[PDB]
């Protein structure tokens, strides 16, 4: 909190996880693909899309 | 009438190989070999049967 009241200048802050080598929150990680032609800039239409 | 693989072009994203060499019809027969000369230092263009 502290930390927000700051410049722009996004500054975080918080506690590691039990294993930092390993699998964090319950969340997710999704990749989105070309899958072919298309490309930096239809993919980023692409992404913003979703 | 060997290829040769000069480096690398870009297909749609997507690095591939690029080749010079002879176009089919001037390289199939030993007459043809009359066809490519070459510059010598003096820029006068020589011919292999020399």
């Amino acid at each position: 909190r502290a930390f927000s009241q700051i410049k722009d200048a996004m500054v975080f802050a918080f506690n590691l996880p039990a294993i930092v080598e390993l699998g964090t929150a319950t969340g997710f990680d999704f990749e989105l693909i070309d899958q072919a032609g298309l490309g930096h800039e239809k993919l980023t239409q692409a992404r913003n899309q979703l | 009438w060997g290829g040769s693989y000069v480096n690398d072009f870009i297909d749609r994203g997507r690095v591939k190989k690029v080749y010079v060499m002879s176009e089919a019809k001037y390289r199939m027969l030993p007459d043809d070999i009359g066809d490519w000369y070459v510059r010598a230092a003096d820029g006068q263009m020589v011919p292999f049967s020399a």
